[PDB]
């Protein structure tokens, strides 16, 4: 009911090797891994959007969270698939993780419809082979017969012992700012703190709100920032870090595996 | 089985960094020059010949094997236990011994 | 610890804080444009066995 | 695909023969899948090209204004080719760049 232990969390945009073909967009589809170290067949995906939380920090059932543009949007999780070779249902949706089984393949992937009418997909290659148990070779639950030690994963969207750590987005480079002038640039439209930078040696950089004129060069000289935080993201290989190197937040990861038959 | 936990590069544009080590296992650091990293934002920095990467990664034993696991043991004599039935008519017992 | 055969990790105990690895790990610089982190490495020992 | 009777460049309508009359429907129901759901790419004129995984078999189904999912299969010995010395399913994120030829959406 409560849980709440997200409240300065943020969805990102990070890199990967297919989008449909060929182009490897940067895009809001991230899957980091896939763990695979239980038993039953089970696949336990953590992927970039986290699902079940509205936008400011409520639970949800059946919306979504997601980024574009560096600002928040929300979409629905009825319109969400994972499949490997074949379409395979999903069997829980908590917080940042997908939880599935799934028939084998060499490729696991996972999509959902954007908020401007879209088929997002991502795929990423992973080798999933059918781990058996017993001296059987079967790939349903029959009805009658004998039962076998296994573990699994357990539906208890609330439990301790196990996390991943919590880091602040660096600064996010545009050049996109309205910032055009026949020998000037105008240096703001925004509603959020910014840092300016350039090499036009007159004025250093710093940590201006409002809009300014630089007077003096084309617009192939100043890059420009958005700057210091309002929540966290997660340490993710494929976006860099500022110099804060901490380990200021960290989460649950949920459904700890146990005994059962 | 293990896991190779890489936490984030962090990217100094014309500037180069130090990586001071850690008692860790197999604490592993490597500083690249000459490049040009090209995010959604255009370029990340803005600078061409000076840029430096820093990449760190390190190997760690995994969080679920605290359940599933191999052990090597060194194994050494052993001793004997018996349990037997002492039926003579008169009331038969069973013994562990 | 050879890299790739029975046990390339080793532990004491169940719960010591210190380990001992030899899995074998090397980096590479990227590709361009690309931001991550190319690390070569055997592939596990004990999921092998 | 792409032509509404009267001439025009829609990217999601489709003209077809049914009564040897010129009649209209939209992409957003037109699947092809042979072994998978295949996933098209790119679409224009009288000619549809897509990547999709190997199998035997190859399918267009797009649906008409009265509801039905009209489709023709046909055989064919699709299989995935062998570049470079190791056989994958899925381009990973780091390697070797090498020449191969593909198509250009122009
Ligand atoms: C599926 O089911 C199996 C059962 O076979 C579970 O294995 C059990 O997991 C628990 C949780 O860790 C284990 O409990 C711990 O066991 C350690 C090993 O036990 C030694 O010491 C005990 C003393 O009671 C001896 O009987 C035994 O022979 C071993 O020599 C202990 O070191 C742990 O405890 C220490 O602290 C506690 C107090 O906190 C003391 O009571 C202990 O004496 C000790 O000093 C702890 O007791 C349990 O041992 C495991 N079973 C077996 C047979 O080893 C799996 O975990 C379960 N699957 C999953 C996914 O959970
Ligand atoms: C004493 O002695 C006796 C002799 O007689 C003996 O015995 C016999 O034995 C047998 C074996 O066990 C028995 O059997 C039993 O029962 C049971 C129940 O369940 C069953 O199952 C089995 O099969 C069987 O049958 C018999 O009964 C006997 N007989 C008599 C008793 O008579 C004995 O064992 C001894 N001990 C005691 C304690 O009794």
């Amino acid at each position: 009911n409560h849980f709440n232990a997200y409240k300065l969390t943020r969805p990102y945009v990070a890199y990967c090797a297919d989008c449909g073909m060929g182009h490897s967009c940067h895009s809001p589809a991230m899957i980091e891994n896939v763990q695979a170290d239980a038993t039953d067949g089970t696949l336990k995906i953590q992927f970039a959007s986290q699902i079940g939380l509205t936008k400011t920090d409520t639970h949800d059932h059946t919306k979504i969270r997601y980024a574009e543009g560096h600002d928040i949007a929300e979409a629905a999780r009825s319109t969400l698939k994972v499949h490997s070779s074949s379409e395979c249902a999903v069997t829980g949706t908590m917080g940042h993780f997908i939880l599935a089984k799934c028939p084998p393949g060499e490729v696991i992937s996972v999509s959902f419809v954007d908020s401007k009418n879209e088929q997002r997909t991502c795929r990423i290659a992973y080798h999933h082979e059918q781990r058996l148990i017993g001296r059987e070779r079967f790939t349903v639950r029959p009805h009658h017969g004998i039962e076998l030690p296994c573990t699994t994963y357990q539906l208890t969207t609330a439990e301790t012992s196990e996390e991943i750590d919590m880091h602040m987005p660096p600064d996010i480079p545009d050049r996109t700012i309205l910032s055009q002038q026949s020998g000037n640039v105008k240096i703001t439209v925004n509603g959020r703190t910014v840092k300016y930078s350039c090499s036009c040696g007159s004025k250093p950089s710093g940590t201006t709100t409002t809009d300014k004129t630089i007077n003096s060069c084309t617009v192939d000289k100043c890059q420009a920032y958005v700057t210091s935080h309002t929540k966290w993201q997660f340490n993710s290989p494929f976006v860099p870090r500022a110099e804060q190197a901490e380990r200021k937040g960290k989460v649950h990861i949920p459904f700890p595996l146990i005994n059962t038959t | 089985d293990y896991k190779t936990k890489v936490p984030s590069p962090y990217v100094k544009c014309c500037g180069t960094a130090e990586c001071r080590t850690q008692d860790k296992p197999e604490y592993k650091c490597a500083v690249f020059t000459g490049v040009y990293p090209f995010m959604w934002g255009g370029a990340y920095c803005f600078c061409d010949s000076e840029n430096t990467q820093m990449s760190e990664a390190y190997v760690e034993r995994a969080d679920v094997c605290k359940h599933d696991y191999a052990a090597a043991y060194r194994a050494h004599t052993a001793s004997l236990r018996a349990k037997i039935k002492v039926t003579y008519g008169t009331v038969n017992q069973t013994v562990e011994a | 610890g050879q890299p790739g055969r029975f046990g390339d990790i080793q532990s004491r105990t169940l719960d010591s804080k210190d380990l001992y690895a030899n899995t074998g790990l090397k980096l590479a610089r990227p590709a361009a444009g690309n931001i991550h982190v190319p690390y070569t490495q055997t592939p596990s020992g004990f999921k092998t066995w």
